[PDB]
């Protein structure tokens, strides 16, 4: 399976969503988006170790989102061309 | 504060919300015509008795002299009649 | 802030002492009886939890364990159904030849000649033909032997005992506290993603491994005993790959994302299976997969314990505009402190859902061999319509209870509720008007039609032959639904249902499963009658809810309660001002509306849908197709529907359908018996009881618990209860006798 | 059984003995310490009073708030003195509020 | 009850079919089917999609009476 | 206006005056009972006729009685 | 256990038992002497 | 900002203000209609009334009555609309007769929307109501006549 097929697409998709979630630019466990414009700060109480306040809950969430978005566009592109 | 013993109608709300009080927009040649010709029908007892008896007149008239194309009740039967379960 | 389990140990102790003291829950009943009225109150207030006490924690504990009791009861009823299918049924023979054996899972003992009720249902068996449609479910499940039915009966009995024990446990040993109940975000996350998501995922799993292969074998013609057992399909997989090659790659696609390679058994066909007259199973499995995905994702919306999610309070507070002031601010505080508000919303939605289920299950039949079983289809549609109507009426009851006992602008203020309260007069005015106008323009057309048909003027009627009223939008929409597959739905082959059209007709065993349903002037008239009845019911219930607290007539109505007889004969007379009386009146109108709905469906299906088809292909409908021309007058409903179809039930004496003939008459009797309670009042009855009591006193045989006449409210309630029972049972006997007799 | 009763009163505080199967009012009627009543049927607030100690059987009491029996007030004419009680008299209006 | 009794007895006597009453009168399904339902056909066919005859005025009145009655409820 | 009458069996419990929703009734001094109190009905032109007072009277038979009589605007409870 | 003996004598349970026993008795009588219109003994 | 306000700031009158009852377009329109032209002769307003309503009541009696297809009698069904005009003007007359007396002022409000005095609308008289009755009736019958006069083919006769 690994080579240059679905692998490339899904890996770059989940990777960019993780890169977003870790930094700002995306709602997260320590970031509460107001109305899709900007983000506030919040200490969820769940302790992490990453210097940017990247929780395991955050990682799981953005990983699921990367997989959903990658599955979507993969099926689209392979159904139209 | 909307309570004023002096003016009661403003406290109980006796306004005209859509009245105008503007001058007439029907210039007098048109008004002239109407209030000249449309006067004799402006007395209560006169109008009522006239309307009743004239409507009755037209109804008795058009009822006594209506033609067959109008009312099947007038054209009568056009067939021989059946006999009842025994009688007829 | 965070979410956790919170429970108390041993709140109440298991004892019998409170069984021997009737009415322990209420201080007034506990004191004991002086008059017979006591015995009635004891039952009327038995489940009025929030009136026995003031503490919200206690009410919620009681509600939780009462729910466990209800679930235990339901499991016991399921256990009975499966045991009767296993032990006193002809299910195996019906499995052998479904279009000749009529299903039966109840036999009677030969005691007083009643064994005549054990009729010839085919297959070497004599009993009562059932109409719940359980054989169709068991066939769609893959069940092929009575041992599986026994096994499920035993499992259900076990589960019922488990539910009962949990009901005892959560009330007497480990009772959760208020903060546990009041966590709605975690609750919604679990019910969306855990109960509905995992449920339909697991069920899609069972259909992919059991129902699909066993039904493939059954439709291939194989003897129901020579089909492999389901677990074989799981142990040996070449069995599966013979019927569906895609099961050879076996989850490699689902990961390689080439879901195309599953098109074997996950399809998007649309339409019916022309062998069994039901939906393709390969469509239902794919449907359940999709629904499970959707729910599992939707159960991750609300924030519980990790920041991510949505706060319900935030969503509600964000919504407001220049017409509604501050609206939705203050509904989270209300919807978390009153059980009655929750119950009203939930009842409204569940009733509407049941009605939608009725429509969708007639129009796109889910089970195999259900569409040609006419009695089961009629029974299911009618049953579910009645349930939906009742639940919708209860919704109004509990909205009124919330308005009388719980609404409080001093400590929980919401803007939208306040504004609706501040223009209720205009609201009720406009609804009143539209119901009058709708009643003139639908029933009035029928009266015009009857009078023109009796006056020898049929060219002046409202009908397809004289003055047409074609529902252009309905015809336009079903034409769009006909052209949909291929144009606006390129992935579909046939359209969703056969009622839309396209000239496709499905037959089974020489019977008609489905074909395009024609819309005409009569359909237009009937639908406007339906709009009229629903609008009237709404007027009554909403008037009851909006004026539950005060009126221009009685300005402190909330102080008299939710259920009171009147406020005396003054002010002109104020009988039936309470909201309970509005619910009481709305029950009659719901009965009216649902009755007309089921009459319209029953006559229309026989007239233009059901029937028999010939090898040459000429369809003969049960009734001759007389709905288009006889439904437009009232005389046609009295003559061609009631008088002509009551023949089956008034001729069942001496046959196996004679129980329906007995119930017809019994139901007429109970209906007429209620009018005595509805038309009279309790003063007359108490004064008659006076003289009867004298006669008993004359012989030292008079009772110490002094007999009273019933309450005013109890009189009304007994009246409506017997009225509904009589009417619905009459229609029940009529329908079942008629549909079972012809076919 | 016949526990001793204590009634504060503008006349003073006096005791009388009287069995538990009785209503307080007829028992203050026995020895002769006058108390205010109107109804003798538990349907008004003239015989109202509150308690200093113990508590009194209010099973056959009616026309009372779903609280008047949980924060002190009692009607003397429909009340059974389960214990050696100490009660108040002439207590209608601070009950009437 | 009185007039139902009189009319059923007499209508079966006028038809030379007295045994019909003598057999069907002893149970209430007999009254419902053999008297009420059986004797209603012509009245309710007074007018129908295929025309009207002189029973029309009764077929109409029959329904009037059913309407007024129900409004009384 | 309806009629309201008070009879000398009254024990002066005041329960009827507390119940009236239109303030028809009143207590006045007396000498025929332990309460030295008796009900009176000075304002019967405002009585809506609800008999809320009769449900409250404890004597057997009643000591307050309401006889419905000629109807007016106030008696019918009309806000228009 | 005494409380159970009391509870079993409350009105609905007592009547339920009384009538179930009566029903069994009449049912068995009619199963033994079916279709009786008269007293055929003496 | 909010759109609904109590009627003229008084929150204890039984009504409200909306874009439906107090809006500039609606206010100006409803003001320029005959019934709301307070300072105009009752008979002129009644004339407008009767004209418009006879003309309107032509159509339905023609296109729906019993002789709609018989056209040796289809068009002349304006007789019916004339009769309806006669009947509801008899009703107007008895209403005015019972509701008023000449020796009494006209019950209309004397205040306006801002708190100035007006001369009470005379349509609410006995005299002026009989005048308005005559106007409406004259207009109604001659409007029936007018819309019967236009029997020339247009789009749907
Ligand atoms: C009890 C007496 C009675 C009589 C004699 C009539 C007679 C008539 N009705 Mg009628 N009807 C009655 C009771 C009666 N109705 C009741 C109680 C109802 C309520 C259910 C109805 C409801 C009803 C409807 C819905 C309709 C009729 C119609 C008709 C007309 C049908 C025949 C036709 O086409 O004429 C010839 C056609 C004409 C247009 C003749 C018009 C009559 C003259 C020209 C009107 C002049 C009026 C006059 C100025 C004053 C009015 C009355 C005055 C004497 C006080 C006919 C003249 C139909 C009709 O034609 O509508 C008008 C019709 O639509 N009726
Ligand atoms: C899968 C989600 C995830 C998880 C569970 C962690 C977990 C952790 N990270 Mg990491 N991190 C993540 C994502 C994640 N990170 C991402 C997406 C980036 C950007 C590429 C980083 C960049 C990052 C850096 C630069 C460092 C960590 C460090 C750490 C560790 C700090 C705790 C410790 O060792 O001493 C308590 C810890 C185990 C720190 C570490 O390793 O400790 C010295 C540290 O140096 N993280
Ligand atoms: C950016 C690349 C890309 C491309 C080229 C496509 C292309 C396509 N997608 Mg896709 N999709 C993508 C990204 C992409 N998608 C991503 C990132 C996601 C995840 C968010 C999805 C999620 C997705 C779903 C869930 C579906 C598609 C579907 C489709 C196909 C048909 C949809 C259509 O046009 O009909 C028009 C569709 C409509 C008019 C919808 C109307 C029906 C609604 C529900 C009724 C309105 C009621 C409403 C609830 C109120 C199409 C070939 C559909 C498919 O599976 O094809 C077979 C499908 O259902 N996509
Ligand atoms: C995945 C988790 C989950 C699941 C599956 C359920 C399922 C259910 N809940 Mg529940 N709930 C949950 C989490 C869950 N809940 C959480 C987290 C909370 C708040 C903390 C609540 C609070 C709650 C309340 C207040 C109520 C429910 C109720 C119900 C029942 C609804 C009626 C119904 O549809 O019956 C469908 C019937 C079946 C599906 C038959 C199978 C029954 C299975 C065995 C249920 C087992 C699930 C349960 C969570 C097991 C935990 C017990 C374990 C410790 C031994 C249903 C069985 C109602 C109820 O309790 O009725 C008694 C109700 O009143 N729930
Ligand atoms: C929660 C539902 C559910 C459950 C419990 C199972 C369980 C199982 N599936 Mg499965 N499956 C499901 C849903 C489910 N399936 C759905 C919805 C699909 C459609 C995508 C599939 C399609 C599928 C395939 C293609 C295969 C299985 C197979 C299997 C079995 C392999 C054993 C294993 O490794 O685990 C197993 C018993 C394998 C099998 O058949 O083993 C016999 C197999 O190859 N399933
Ligand atoms: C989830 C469903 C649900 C739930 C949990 C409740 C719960 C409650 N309801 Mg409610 N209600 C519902 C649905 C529901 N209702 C529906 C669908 C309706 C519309 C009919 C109503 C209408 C309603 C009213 C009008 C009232 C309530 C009231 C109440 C409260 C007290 C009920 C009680 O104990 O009375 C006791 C229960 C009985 C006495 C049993 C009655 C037996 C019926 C009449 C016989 C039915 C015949 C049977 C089906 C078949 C015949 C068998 C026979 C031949 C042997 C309680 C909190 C009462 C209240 O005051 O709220 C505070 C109140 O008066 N409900
Ligand atoms: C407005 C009416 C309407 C409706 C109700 C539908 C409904 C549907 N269309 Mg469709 N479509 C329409 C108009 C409509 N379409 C029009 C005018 C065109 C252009 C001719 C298309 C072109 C089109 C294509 C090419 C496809 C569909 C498909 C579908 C089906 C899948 C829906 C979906 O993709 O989920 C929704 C997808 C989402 C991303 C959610 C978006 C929410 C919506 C857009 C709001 C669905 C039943 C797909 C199909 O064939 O299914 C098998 C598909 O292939 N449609
Ligand atoms: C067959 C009996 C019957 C009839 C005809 C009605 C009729 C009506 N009910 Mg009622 N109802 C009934 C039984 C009946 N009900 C029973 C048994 C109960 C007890 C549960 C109720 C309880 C009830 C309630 C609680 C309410 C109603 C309401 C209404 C009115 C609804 C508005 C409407 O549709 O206007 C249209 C009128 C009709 C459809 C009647 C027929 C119209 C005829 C055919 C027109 C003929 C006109 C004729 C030419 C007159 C001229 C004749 C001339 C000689 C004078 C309506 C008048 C509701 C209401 O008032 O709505 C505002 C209301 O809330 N009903
Ligand atoms: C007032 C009404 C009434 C009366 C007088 C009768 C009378 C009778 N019924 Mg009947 N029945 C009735 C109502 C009535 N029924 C109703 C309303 C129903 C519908 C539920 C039925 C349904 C019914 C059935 C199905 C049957 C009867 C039968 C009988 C006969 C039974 C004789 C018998 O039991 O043997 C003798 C019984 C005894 C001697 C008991 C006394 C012994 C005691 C217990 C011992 C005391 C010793 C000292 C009997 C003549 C049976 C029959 O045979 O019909 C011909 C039978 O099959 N009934
Ligand atoms: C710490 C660390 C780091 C970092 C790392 C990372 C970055 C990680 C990550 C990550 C990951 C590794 C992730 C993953 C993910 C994924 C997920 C989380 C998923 C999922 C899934 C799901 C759940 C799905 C489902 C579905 C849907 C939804 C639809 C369709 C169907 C399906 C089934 C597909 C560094 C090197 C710096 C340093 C050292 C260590
Ligand atoms: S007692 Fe009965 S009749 Fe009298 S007002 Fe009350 S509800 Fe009406
Ligand atoms: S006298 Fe009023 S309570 Fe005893």
């Amino acid at each position: 399976f690994i080579g240059s097929p679905t692998n490339l697409i899904m890996v770059t998709s989940t990777s960019l969503m993780l890169f977003a979630g870790r930094f700002g630019l995306a709602p997260s466990a320590n970031r509460k988006a107001t109305a899709g414009l900007k983000l506030e700060a919040r200490d969820s109480g769940l302790q992490t170790g990453d210097p940017a306040g990247f929780t395991l809950a955050d990682t799981l969430a953005c990983g699921v989102v990367g997989h959903i978005i990658g599955v979507g566009v993969v099926l689209g592109l392979k159904n139209i061309g | 504060v909307y309570f004023d013993l002096e003016d009661l109608g403003n406290t109980t709300g006796q306004w005209d919300l859509y009245g105008s009080d503007a001058p007439s927009p029907y210039n007098s040649l048109q008004s002239k015509f109407f209030e000249t010709f449309a006067a004799p029908f402006t007395k209560r007892g006169l109008l009522l008795k006239f309307l009743i008896l004239g409507g009755g007149s037209t109804l008795a008239y058009f009822s006594a002299t209506a033609s067959g194309d109008i009312l099947p009740i007038k054209k009568g039967p056009q067939l021989p009649p059946q006999l009842g379960p025994r009688l007829g | 802030p965070e979410v956790k389990i919170l429970v108390d140990r041993d709140p109440i102790k298991t004892s019998f002492e409170q069984w021997a003291k009737p009415g322990h829950f209420s201080r007034t009943i506990a004191k004991g009886p002086d008059t017979t009225t006591w015995i009635w109150n004891l039952h009327a207030d038995a489940h009025d939890f929030d009136s026995h006490t003031s503490d919200l924690e206690e009410i919620s504990r009681k509600v939780f364990s009462a729910h466990f009791g209800q679930l235990s009861i339901i499991f016991l009823w399921l256990s009975g159904m499966y045991f009767h299918g296993a032990r006193f049924s002809n299910y195996e023979a019906w499995l052998n030849d479904p279009t000749h054996i009529r299903p039966s899972a109840q036999v009677v003992w030969p005691i007083v000649g009643q064994e005549i009720l054990n009729g010839d249902v085919g297959g070497g068996f004599r009993g009562i033909q059932i109409t719940s449609g359980f054989f169709q479910i068991w066939r769609a499940s893959g069940i092929t032997s009575e041992l599986q039915l026994y096994c499920t009966a035993i499992g259900a009995l076990v589960f019922a005992a488990l539910m009962l024990f949990a009901g005892w446990f959560h009330y007497h040993k480990a009772a959760p506290k208020l903060v546990w109940f009041q966590d709605v975000e975690s609750m919604l996350n679990h019910h969306l993603a855990g109960l509905l998501g995992l449920g339909s995922l697991s069920w899609a799993g069972h259909q992919v491994h059991v129902s699909l292969p066993i039904n493939q074998f059954l439709n291939a013609g194989v003897d129901p005993k020579e089909i492999p057992l389901p677990h074989e399909f799981i142990l040996n997989r070449d069995l599966l790959a013979q019927l569906y090659p895609s099961f050879a790659e076996g989850a490699t696609p689902f990961f390689t994302l080439n879901w195309s390679k599953y098109a074997d058994f996950l399809t998007f066909r649309g339409g019916l299976d022309p062998l069994t007259g039901g939906l393709w199973l390969t469509d239902i499995a794919h449907h359940h997969l999709a629904i499970a995905i959707l729910f599992l994702i939707a159960g991750h919306m609300y924030r519980t314990n990790w920041g991510i999610g949505h706060g319900i309070k935030d969503i509600l507070e964000a919504h407001k505009g220049p017409f509604t002031g501050q609206g939705h601010k203050g509904l989270y505080e209300i919807l978390t402190t009153s059980w009655h508000a929750q119950l009203s919303i939930n009842l409204a939605m569940l009733g509407s859902l049941t009605i939608i289920v009725a429509h969708h299950m007639y129009a796109m039949p889910p089970y195999p061999y259900l569409a040609t079983d006419y009695g089961t289809q009629l029974s299911l549609f009618t049953h579910h319509m009645w349930i939906g109507g009742f639940l919708i009426v209860g919704a109004a009851a509990h909205a009124a209870i919330f308005m009388v006992r719980d609404y409080d602008p001093t400590t929980r203020y919401n803007d939208l509720l306040d504004r609706v309260l501040r223009h209720r007069d205009a609201i009720i005015s406009h609804l009143n008007w539209v119901c009058i106008f709708l009643g003139f323009h639908s029933f009035g057309l029928y009266i015009h039609n009857d009078t023109m048909s009796a006056l020898g003027r049929p060219q002046d009627m409202f009908s397809d032959t004289a003055i047409q009223l074609q529902p252009v939008f309905a015809q336009w929409i079903q034409n769009t639904h006909a052209l949909a597959p291929g144009t606006t739905a390129p992935g579909a082959t046939t359209s969703t249902s056969l009622t839309w059209g396209g000239g496709d007709l499905v037959s089974v065993g020489g019977k008609v499963a489905l074909l395009p349903i024609p819309l005409g002037t009569a359909d237009f008239l009937v639908h406007h009658i339906h709009a009229f009845t629903i609008h009237v019911t709404v007027l009554i219930l909403l008037k009851g809810v909006l004026f539950a607290r005060s009126s221009r007539l009685i300005p402190d109505k909330a102080n008299l309660g939710f259920r009171f007889p009147c406020d005396g004969p003054g002010r002109g007379g104020t009988c039936q001002v309470s909201a309970w009386d509005h619910v009481f009146l709305g029950l009659f109108w719901m009965y009216n509306a649902i009755s007309v709905v089921i009459f319209h469906f029953s006559w229309k299906m026989q007239s233009d849908v059901w029937g028999s088809i010939n090898d040459q292909g000429v369809v003969t409908h049960i009734t001759g197709g007389n709905f288009a021309q006889s439904s437009i007058t009232i005389n046609g409903w009295l003559r061609d529907f009631l008088w002509a179809q009551a023949s089956q039930v008034i001729q069942s004496y001496g046959s196996s359908l004679s129980a329906y003939g007995l119930f017809f008459l019994g139901a007429h009797f109970v209906w007429a018996f209620s009018l005595m309670f509805l038309f009279s009042g309790r003063g007359y009855w108490q004064e008659l009881i006076e003289s009867i009591v004298w006669a008993h006193n004359k012989l030292k045989v008079a009772p110490a618990t002094q007999p009273r006449a019933l309450s005013i409210v109890q009189g009304r309630a007994v009246g409506v209860t017997h009225y509904l029972l009589g009417g619905i049972a009459t229609t029940w006997a009529f329908f079942l006798a008629r549909i079972i007799a012809v076919g | 059984a016949s526990y001793k009763v204590k009634l504060v009163t503008p006349d003073g505080t006096q005791e009388f003995e009287c069995p538990s199967d009785v209503y307080i009012l007829d028992h203050a009627e026995e020895v002769g310490i006058d108390l205010p009543y109107s109804c003798r049927a538990g349907s008004c607030s003239s015989c109202a009073g509150k308690v200093v100690g113990g508590e009194v059987d209010q099973s056959d009491g009616s026309f009372l708030d779903d609280e008047q029996i949980e924060a002190g007030f009692v009607l003397t004419c429909v009340a059974y003195p389960t214990s050696d009680v100490v009660i108040e008299t002439h207590k209608e209006e601070d009950l009437t509020a | 009850w009185v007039t139902f009794y009189w009319h059923w007895k007499h209508i079966t006597l006028w038809q030379g079919n007295v045994s019909q009453f003598n057999e069907s009168s002893t149970y209430l399904m007999g009254w419902l089917r053999d008297y009420l339902w059986l004797n209603s056909s012509q009245l309710i066919n007074g007018y129908n999609p295929f025309g009207m005859n002189s029973l029309s005025v009764w077929a109409w009145m029959f329904l009037f009476g059913h309407l007024v009655w129900a409004t009384g409820f | 206006s309806h009629s309201v009458k008070i009879y000398d069996t009254c024990i002066g419990c005041t329960q009827c005056v507390r119940a009236c929703p239109t303030d028809v009734l009143e207590m006045i001094p007396w000498g025929g009972c332990k309460a030295k109190q008796i009900a009176s009905a000075p304002r019967t032109e405002d009585c809506v006729g609800c008999k809320r007072c009769e449900s409250a009277c404890p004597t057997d038979f009643l000591s307050v009685r309401v006889y419905l009589w000629h109807e007016t605007t106030r008696s019918m409870g009309l806000a228009y | 256990m005494r409380d159970l003996k009391t509870y079993l004598s409350v009105a609905p349970v007592a009547s339920t038992l009384w009538f179930a026993a009566l029903a069994g008795l009449l049912i068995e009588i009619n199963r033994f002497f079916p279709d009786a219109l008269t007293f055929p003994f003496f | 900002y909010q759109v609904v306000q109590p009627i003229n700031g008084d929150p204890f009158i039984g009504s409200l203000e909306t874009p439906v009852t107090s809006s500039p377009l609606v206010a100006w329109y409803l003001s320029n209609l005959p019934g709301y032209r307070t300072a105009v002769n009752p008979l002129l307003r009644g004339i407008e009334v009767g004209l418009a309503h006879g003309f309107l009541l032509v159509g339905p009696f023609v296109k729906a009555g019993p002789l709609r297809n018989t056209e040796i009698a289809g068009q002349a069904g304006s007789l019916a609309a004339g009769g309806l005009v006669v009947i509801l003007s008899i009703c107007l007359t008895i209403y005015g007769i019972s509701s008023f007396n000449e020796g009494d002022p006209s019950t209309a409000p004397s205040l306006t929307l801002t708190g100035r005095k007006k001369q009470p609308d005379q349509l609410q008289t006995a005299d002026g109501w009989a005048k308005f009755t005559g106007g409406f009736f004259f207009g109604g019958i001659s409007g029936v006549i007018w819309a019967f006069f236009l029997l020339y083919v247009l789009d749907l006769p």
